[PDB]
């Protein structure tokens, strides 16, 4: 009998949120991550990323400012293994081998995953379509790609992606010096998806703003809104479709509102869809292009193509990434 | 364009003979070698003067022209 | 102290949350 | 004779050629041809040392139109420029193209915002779009003019190509640590925020569309009288409110805010660059550096990065900057053990 | 006191405040390190 | 209907050069050394 | 152009389509097998060219000697042909059933082939296809025990095709693999070391499939099952859809970390193989320069070559410390209690071991789209991309999109039940 | 560590002025 | 539906396939030069 | 710490049975706003 009274609670509106079966995991999970994570950033002790005995400490108390960094990746020794708290000894240990990293990550992904489920489930209790579930799927998938797949493809969570601002940058740099991304279509479409969204989110909102109902209670001293009850909605779509059409050409402009908003959710999502793949594909070593040589068979004199000066920089960095943690000549992972 | 000349035969007729006439006109632009001399884009024969391990550079703002020539006389 | 200041400005950004999400002005159809 | 032209000219045809139509098309055309021409036919190794076009066989990516030689400073070497002396072929050998493209192309951008103003006073719409467009134009001048001006010459300006741009990126990371600049950070904020909006807005709509609006149940219809449009703000609201926690529901704000994020961002980013033009950067944290030298058992990501940079700089500057003629002996180069 | 060339009513709402502060603090956060260091 | 600036010029101004290049480029792909 | 969605209910046409795409899958099987034995050159590392099925065919130890490319050429031509013709045998079928006429009104037919929303008939159709897998699975068993063996990469010498005897049929062992941590080296299904486990692990499936195929045949789903699941046609795709995704992942990760199943000899060396291979390659090199491996002290103080693992054994040091879980036929003989024996190392190290290290170490799975071999910085004069990176890469991709599919079609089954249709 | 103490005053005023500012206006509003 | 009507699904296929031949080239061509790289 | 490991698993599985048994649930099942089929 009780069991029935509980479910009804979870299922409908609670005057704050909606916490369905999906948030039954999402809420306790994302909490453990938050708390742990906030504290790790304010006091975590140094952590030696690559097994080496050279601890890096990117926490507030240990001499950092916000940009300087945060929660550092597990050791390269525990690298790919499961490192819970119970599994170790003293926390002085745990804290050194990157525990916080794993703990925070895994809870976050799981609850991150469920935050997505929750999005759909709310749709089922409100009779609306299931799309928002899909558009979130892009970044989520990406987080996983960066936080999981790679360390899974590489052989150790260490060098997953630090939880600091600064290290984000590091991960990036090291990354293209090791796999050369810039020249990979999936990260190229990525810049397309993003620079896309920028150009469109500006375009739409720009036009939507220019073709407004010029005459609705808007004077030069006041500006007050609309509300669903408002039939004609805010703008004269004929003015916008007319505007844009006259700036380039008829086809160029969009006739109806579906093709407009569908585009807005299509471009970005399918751009990151790919990028998130990009990484996941270079997680197992299928690195970007690399046109290192173009010649003059005349003598075979090598001619440097713009791309070689790209390899000249990619080079300097390879050489010094993870200084003194290499004992053999060629990195293989 | 709803397909306007896109359907008629005149459009194909006047281009079937026009477009493949530029397609070729261009091709011969490269086979003949005008590109190189009109644009001055050295050919594999002329990058390095055999055993001239240096890269032609440009230094003087006013002698660009006489400089460049100094480089073409060399290769010859 | 370089610290408390990054913390201080932190607690506010969370205090602002609570207050924004739980004490916001109503979105009503009374219109 | 005037007004007539006004009309003939401003006559509503397929491709609107307004008063601005005169700047825009001659410039935006040549700026395109200028690229495509050199891209396919010119070499820039007399001026840069690398391979510029397809004529030498670069892939699309590799091919580009390279910047003039550093020996020339900011002399706009136009065809009749005292330096090219009217000889086209050389005017190209020297890179007189870059200047071409940037100048004509600068005006095409001028024309395009002008054409955006015209159309708004003929149709009677708001000028807003023309204003949103300033961001890119800022970014453009910021990048391709201001920056090269502040520095040694035209050479250091981005190169007109694909890879030639990636190399730009990296260049910046090594000598400027542009990523640490806060301005690029905000810029990085709006661009990613533009795409975040573009998804939620577009998905929310599409998914909150009115039920049964089409029996067949696909969604390819509308009309003018369809005043109410195809979806609910009331449901979205509650949707968000209960999932994310917040949701200002007032369509007019939603769209404007969508102007603010992207555009507000690029202006910063452009500002950030007017700064680097003067080698004025955010490449250091005195506080850290200090304790970084008095103590060797202390390291943060801040540091690890500054190391990569020097690697970028040492290895990449002698091939990347032919004019100083850097000679760097193997030993000298910074280098982690075993690699 | 007796002039009418001015529309004398200034308003900011609850919501506008939230976004206002959200910006100043976040903004402050970021820059904090730079002023400091 | 007639020939006109808009329809006419626009198209050939962009569209004609292209095949000249595509023609030139097509020639490139076979070159040696 | 949801064309394929108009077909939803006219099962008479789906058969026409399902059996049409079912014809492509087999077509590819021939077009690729023949394309391979085409480009294929004998005695050159299968994987240094760019093959994928043949390696499968030699996996089943269909045509090979102790880790020797192929002694018998032919075995592949059989496969190339068969599947290429099965593509017509079905192309005919798919086309016909697609164009000659719909279904469901044939009385004797509806008795043999029913429709949707009918739990008892869907169930029955399901079990059917289950009786088929129960078989194919068991056939694999046949091909290892009473037929031309299977390729065991383990003990001894070269591990050519060998026939198995009394597969690990213990009830415990088989599901133990299911109950083990999917972390650090131990992935439930991937942990499979002994080839005999694999055989026995197939016997149980078939018995389980069949025992199930028949089960639903005779039984219609219970209440709990009825009130949890929906029954729309689109919804059964959502079930099946997401199932395949998981697996895409499954196999992908399964691909990168080899179990005897994927003998690294055809497929290439494992991501870790290469690293661990590079450590061993250099112990020897310096060992030949008279370097003492036990007292080595790398700039870190961890000894260049030998260090420990958290549980205290010996492992090659260097970043390759994260792959001490790695196990293969070459590195094992030096393995013993407590980890690697410092005494077998410098005393009992045969030459053929340096070879494998060098080869693998040399063909690191690392590659780019230009097929450039090695580090992102190498020169374009070396072409290679470990099959594994190809399988892992492409297949990951599909397992992802496909999941996007589990969301799209399953969320649309919520619109049928009452939502938007 | 070594930090320029003027940052504090800078970073505190950044927090207050614009904030105070807006605080004054949200009261006149009501 | 060909009563002798002026084609379009043909034009759509002619160029479409034509383009594939030019690009296809562009790939072949990308082989003739990098191929002597060393 | 072994005491900790145990405590966790209880907690975790606890909330699992609430996910699982929350769906198979004969009571709430699959109840929507537009149509209840029971
Ligand atoms: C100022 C000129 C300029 C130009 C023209 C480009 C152009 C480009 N850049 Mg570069 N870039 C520039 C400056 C420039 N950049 C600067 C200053 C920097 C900083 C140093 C960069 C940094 C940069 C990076 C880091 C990257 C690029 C990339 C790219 C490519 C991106 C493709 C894309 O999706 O874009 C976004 C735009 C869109 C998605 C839309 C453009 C509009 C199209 C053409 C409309 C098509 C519509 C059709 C005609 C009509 C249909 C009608 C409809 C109704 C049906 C593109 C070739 C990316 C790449 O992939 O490189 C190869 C990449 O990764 N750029
Ligand atoms: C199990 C297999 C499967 C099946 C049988 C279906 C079946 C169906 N889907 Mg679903 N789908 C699937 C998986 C599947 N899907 C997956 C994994 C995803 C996630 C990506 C989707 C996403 C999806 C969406 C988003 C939609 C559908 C829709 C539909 C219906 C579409 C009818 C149609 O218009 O097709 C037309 C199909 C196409 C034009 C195919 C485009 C394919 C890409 C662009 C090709 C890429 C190839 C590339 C060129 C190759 C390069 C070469 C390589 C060597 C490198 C149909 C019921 C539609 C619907 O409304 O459902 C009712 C719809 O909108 N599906
Ligand atoms: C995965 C592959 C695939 C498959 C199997 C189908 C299958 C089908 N589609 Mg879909 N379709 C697909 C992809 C696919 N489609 C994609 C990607 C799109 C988006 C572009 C569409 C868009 C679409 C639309 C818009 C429509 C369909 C329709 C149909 C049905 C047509 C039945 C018919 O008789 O047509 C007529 C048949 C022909 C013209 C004959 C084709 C003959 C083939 C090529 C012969 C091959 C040779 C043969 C094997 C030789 C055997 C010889 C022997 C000796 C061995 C059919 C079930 C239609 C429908 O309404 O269905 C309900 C419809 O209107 N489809
Ligand atoms: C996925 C696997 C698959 C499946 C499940 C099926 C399933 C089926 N197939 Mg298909 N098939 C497949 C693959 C598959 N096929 C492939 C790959 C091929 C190509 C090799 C074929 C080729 C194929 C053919 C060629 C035929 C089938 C038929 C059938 C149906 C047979 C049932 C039966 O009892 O027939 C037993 C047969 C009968 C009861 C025949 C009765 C004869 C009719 C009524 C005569 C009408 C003539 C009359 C004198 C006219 C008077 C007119 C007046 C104006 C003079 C069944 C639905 C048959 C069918 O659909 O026909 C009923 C059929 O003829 N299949
Ligand atoms: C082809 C695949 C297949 C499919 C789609 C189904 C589908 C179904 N089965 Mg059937 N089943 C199968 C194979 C299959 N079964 C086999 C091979 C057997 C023999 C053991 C059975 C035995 C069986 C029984 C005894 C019963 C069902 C029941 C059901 C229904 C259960 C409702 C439900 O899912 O509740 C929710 C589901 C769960 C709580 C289970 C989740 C399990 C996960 C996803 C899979 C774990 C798989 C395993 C670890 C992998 C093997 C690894 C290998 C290395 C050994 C459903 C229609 C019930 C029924 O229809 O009642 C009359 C029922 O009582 N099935
Ligand atoms: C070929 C066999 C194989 C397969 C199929 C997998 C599969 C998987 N691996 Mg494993 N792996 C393998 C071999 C394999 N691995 C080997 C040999 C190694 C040795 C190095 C590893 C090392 C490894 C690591 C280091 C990691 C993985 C992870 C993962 C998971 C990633 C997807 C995800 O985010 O799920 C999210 C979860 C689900 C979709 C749940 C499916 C189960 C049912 C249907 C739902 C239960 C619902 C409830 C809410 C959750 C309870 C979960 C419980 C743990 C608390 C996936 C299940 C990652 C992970 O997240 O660990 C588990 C990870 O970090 N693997
Ligand atoms: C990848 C980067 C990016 C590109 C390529 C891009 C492109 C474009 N944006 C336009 C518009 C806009 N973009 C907008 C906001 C944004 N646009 C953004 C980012 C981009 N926008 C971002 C981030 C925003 C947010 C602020 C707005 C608000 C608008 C418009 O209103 C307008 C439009 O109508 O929308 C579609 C179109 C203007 C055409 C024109 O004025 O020609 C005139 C000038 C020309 C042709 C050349 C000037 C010369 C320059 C220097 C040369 C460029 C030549 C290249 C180097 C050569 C080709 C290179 C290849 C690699 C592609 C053009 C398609
Ligand atoms: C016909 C036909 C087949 C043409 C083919 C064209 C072609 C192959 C071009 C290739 C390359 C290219 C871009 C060349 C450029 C030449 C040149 C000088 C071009 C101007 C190009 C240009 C400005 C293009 C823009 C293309 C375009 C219309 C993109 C969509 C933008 C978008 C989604 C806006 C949002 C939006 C649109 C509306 O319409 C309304 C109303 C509202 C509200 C709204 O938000
Ligand atoms: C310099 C000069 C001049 C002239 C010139 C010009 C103006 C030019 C132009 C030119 C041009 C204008 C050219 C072009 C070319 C082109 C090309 C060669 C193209 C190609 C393309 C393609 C191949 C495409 C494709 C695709 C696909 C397939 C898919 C995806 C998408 C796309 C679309 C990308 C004059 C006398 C005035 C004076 C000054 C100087
Ligand atoms: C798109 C589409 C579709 C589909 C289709 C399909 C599905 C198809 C299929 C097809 C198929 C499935 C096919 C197959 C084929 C095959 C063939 C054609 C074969 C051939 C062969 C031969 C010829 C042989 C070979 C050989 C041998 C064996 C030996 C040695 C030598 C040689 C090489 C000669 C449909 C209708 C639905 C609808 C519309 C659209
Ligand atoms: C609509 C459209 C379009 C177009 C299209 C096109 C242009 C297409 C084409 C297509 C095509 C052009 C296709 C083709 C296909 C083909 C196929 C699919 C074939 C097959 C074959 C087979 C299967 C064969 C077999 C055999 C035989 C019979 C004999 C012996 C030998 C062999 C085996 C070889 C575009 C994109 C613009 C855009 C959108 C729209
Ligand atoms: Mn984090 O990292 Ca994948 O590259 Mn080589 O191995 Mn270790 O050195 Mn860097
Ligand atoms: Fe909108």
């Amino acid at each position: 009998n009780l069991w029935e009274r509980f479910c009804n609670w979870v299922t409908s509106t609670d005057n704050r949120l909606y916490v369905g079966w999906f948030g039954v995991i999402m809420i306790p999970t994302l909490l453990a991550a938050t708390i742990c994570f906030v504290i790790a950033f304010i006091a975590a002790p140094p952590v030696d990323i690559d097994g080496i005995r050279e601890p890096v400490s990117g926490s507030l108390l240990y001499g950092n400012n916000i940009i300087t960094g945060a929660v550092v990746p597990s050791s390269n020794a525990i690298g790919l293994h499961f490192y819970p708290i119970w599994e170790a000894a003293s926390l002085d240990e745990w804290l050194y081998n990157g525990g916080p990293y794993q703990l925070i990550i895994f809870h976050f992904l799981l609850g991150a995953s469920c935050y997505m489920g929750r999005q759909w489930e709310l749709s089922y209790r409100l009779g609306m379509r299931p799309w928002i579930c899909v558009a979130y799927s892009a970044p989520l998938a990406s987080a996983f790609a960066v936080f999981l797949i790679y360390p899974i493809g590489q052989g150790s969570f260490s060098d997953g992606m630090p939880l600091g601002i600064s290290g984000t940058f590091n991960f990036m740099i090291v990354f293209q010096a090791e796999h050369n991304i810039l020249m990979h279509p999936f990260h190229q479409l990525g810049v397309a998806g993003v620079f896309g969204g920028a150009l469109f989110c500006a375009m739409h909102g720009s036009l939507v703003t220019s073709s407004l109902i010029r005459e609705t209670t808007e004077t030069e001293s006041a500006n007050y809104g609309y509300k669903f009850g408002q039939e004609e909605e805010t703008y004269n779509i004929v003015a916008a479709h007319g505007y844009f059409g006259r700036l380039i050409f008829q086809y160029a402009s969009f006739n109806n509102s579906r093709s407009l908003h569908f585009f807005l959710a299509a471009w970005p999502v399918v751009g990151v869809w790919f990028t998130a793949l990009g990484i996941s594909t270079m997680a197992f070593n299928l690195n970007g292009f690399n046109f290192n040589h173009s010649v003059i068979d005349a003598k075979g004199n090598v001619i440097n193509t713009w791309a070689d000066i790209i390899n000249r920089a990619n080079l300097g960095m390879e050489v010094m990434h993870e200084r003194n943690a290499h004992n053999f000549p060629l990195d293989l992972a | 364009p709803f397909s306007d000349i896109i359907t008629s035969v005149r459009y194909w007729v006047i281009h079937s003979i026009t477009i493949p006439a530029l397609f070729i006109a261009g091709w011969l632009f490269v086979s003949t070698g005008l590109a190189y001399d009109v644009f001055g884009t050295p050919r594999p024969d002329s990058y390095y003067a055999q055993e001239q391990r240096s890269i032609p550079l440009v230094t003087d703002r006013f002698e660009a022209k006489q400089q460049v020539e100094t480089f073409l006389e060399q290769l010859k | 102290m370089e610290t408390i200041t990054y913390v201080f400005i932190f607690a506010c950004i969370i205090a602002l949350f609570f207050f924004a999400i739980f004490f916001r002005e109503p979105p009503r159809i009374t219109k | 004779w005037f007004d007539i032209l006004d009309d003939w000219l401003k006559r509503d045809r397929f491709v609107f050629v307004g008063w601005s139509g005169i700047l825009l098309f001659p410039c935006a055309y040549l700026a395109l041809g200028g690229w495509l021409t050199g891209t396919t036919f010119v070499t820039s190794w007399y001026t840069h040392g690398l391979a510029s076009s397809y004529l030498e066989g670069c892939n699309f990516l590799t091919v580009a139109v390279s910047t003039p030689a550093n020996s020339m400073g900011h002399s706009l070497l136009l065809l009749w420029g005292p330096e090219a002396q009217g000889d086209f072929t050389r005017w190209c050998q020297l890179g007189g193209l870059w200047t071409f493209i940037a100048l004509h192309g600068a005006f095409g951008l001028i024309g395009f915002m002008l054409r955006q103003f015209e159309i708004a006073r003929l149709v009677g719409v708001r000028p807003y779009n023309a204003i949103a467009f300033s961001a890119p134009i800022a970014v453009f001048v910021s990048v391709f003019l201001i920056y090269p001006l502040g520095q040694s010459s035209w050479f250091f300006a981005p190169s007109f190509g694909v890879a030639a741009i990636f190399r730009f990126l990296l260049f910046f990371q090594g000598f400027h640590n542009w990523t640490l600049n806060p301005f690029h950070m905000m810029g990085v904020a709006g661009v990613l925020g533009g795409a975040l909006l573009c998804a939620i807005h577009g998905a929310t709509v599409e998914n909150t569309l009115f039920q049964d609006g089409e029996g067949a149940s696909t969604f390819r219809a509308f009309n003018p009288t369809q005043a109410e449009e195809t979806y609910s703000m009331v449901t979205a609201n509650r949707f968000w409110s209960q999932i994310f926690g917040i949701a200002f529901s007032n369509k007019r704000w939603l769209h404007f805010f969508m102007l603010f994020v992207p555009v507000t961002g690029l202006w910063m980013s452009a500002i950030g660059v007017v700064g680097l033009a003067l080698n004025l950067r955010s490449y250091d944290f005195i506080s850290q550096e200090i304790r970084a030298a008095e103590d060797p058992e202390f390291e943060t990501f801040y540091t690890k990065n500054l190391l990569l940079n020097e690697g970028i700089r040492a290895w990449m500057a002698p091939q990347d900057q032919p004019h100083e003629n850097f000679v760097f002996p193997e030993e000298v180069l910074p280098r982690g053990n075993a690699l | 006191m007796e002039p009418n060339p001015n529309r004398q009513p200034v308003e900011l709402n609850r919501t506008s405040l939230y976004l206002g502060l959200l910006l100043i603090l976040v903004l402050a956060l970021l820059f904090s390190s730079y002023f400091f260091n | 209907y007639p020939i006109f600036t808009v329809r006419w010029v626009a198209v050939h101004t962009l569209a004609v050069p292209t095949i000249f290049f595509l023609g030139a480029i097509a020639a490139m792909q076979f070159i040696q050394r | 152009w949801a064309g394929n969605a108009r077909l939803i209910n006219l099962s008479g046409k789906l058969l026409g389509a399902h059996v049409a795409h079912a014809g492509l899958i087999v077509f590819w099987a021939g077009a690729m097998t023949l394309f391979e034995l085409a480009h294929f050159i004998p005695e050159k590392p299968m994987y240094e060219q760019g093959l994928i099925l043949i390696p499968h065919i030699a996996t089943l130890g269909w045509g090979v000697g102790p880790g020797g490319e192929v002694v018998d050429t032919f075995p592949f031509f059989v496969v190339g042909v068969v599947h290429l013709i099965s593509s017509a045998v079905l192309g005919f079928g798919g086309v016909y059933h697609a164009i000659r006429g719909p279904e469901t009104l044939e009385e004797y037919s509806s008795f043999f082939g029913y429709d949707w929303k009918d739990k008892n008939k869907m169930t029955t159709i399901l079990g059917f296809h289950l009786i088929v897998l129960g078989i194919g699975a068991l056939l694999l068993v046949a091909k290892a025990m009473f037929f031309g063996g299977l390729y065991d990469t383990w003990a001894p010498g070269g591990g050519d095709v060998r026939v198995i005897t009394n597969p690990t049929l213990d009830p415990r062992v088989i599901f133990g693999y299911l109950l083990k941590s999917p972390f650090g080296g131990e992935g439930w299904i991937v942990s499979v070391n002994n080839l005999e486990d694999v055989v026995g692990g197939h016997i149980w499936i078939g018995l389980i499939c069949i025992a199930g195929g028949i089960w639903h045949i005779l039984t219609t789903p219970f209440g709990w099952a009825r009130r949890a699941f929906i029954w729309s046609g689109e919804a059964y795709l959502s079930y099946s859809l997401g199932a395949l995704s998981m697996m895409g992942f499954i196999a992908t990760c399964f691909v990168w970390f080899n179990n005897t199943v994927y003998p690294s000899e055809f497929y290439g060396p494992t991501g870790p193989e290469a690293s661990q291979a590079q450590a061993m390659t250099f112990l020897i090199r310096d060992q030949k320069l008279g370097a003492n491996v036990g007292s080595a002290q790398g700039p870190t103080g961890l000894g260049k070559y030998l260090m420990r693992s958290p549980t205290g054994e010996i492992i090659f040091g260097g970043e390759t410390m994260r792959f001490w879980d790695f196990r293969g036929p070459w590195l094992e003989p030096l393995r013993g209690p407590n980890g690697l024996d410092l005494n077998k190392i410098k005393n009992d190290i045969q030459p053929w071991q340096e070879r494998r290290a060098a080869e693998y170490m040399t063909h690191a799975p690392l590659g780019s789209l230009n097929s450039v071999g090695g580090v992102a910085t190498e020169i374009n004069s070396v072409n290679f991309v470990s099959p594994r990176s190809w399988l892992a890469t492409s297949h990951f991709v599909l397992a992802f999109f496909f999941l996007v599919g589990h969301l799209w079609h399953a969320g649309r089954a919520r619109a049928a039940a009452a939502g938007f249709e | 560590m070594e930090v320029n103490q003027l940052g504090l005053i800078a970073t505190a005023l950044f927090v207050l002025v614009p904030s105070v500012f807006l605080i004054i206006l949200y009261v006149q509003t009501e | 539906s060909e009563g002798g009507r002026i084609p379009l699904w043909i034009v759509a296929t002619v160029a479409g396939m034509g383009v594939i031949v030019i690009v296809g080239l562009f790939f072949y061509g990308a082989y003739a030069g990098l191929g002597s790289s060393l | 710490m072994e005491t900790l490991k145990i405590t966790v698993y209880i907690v975790v599985t606890f909330f699992v049975l609430l996910f699982v048994f929350g769906f198979l649930s004969g009571d709430p099942a699959r109840n929507p706003k537009r149509k209840d089929l029971e």
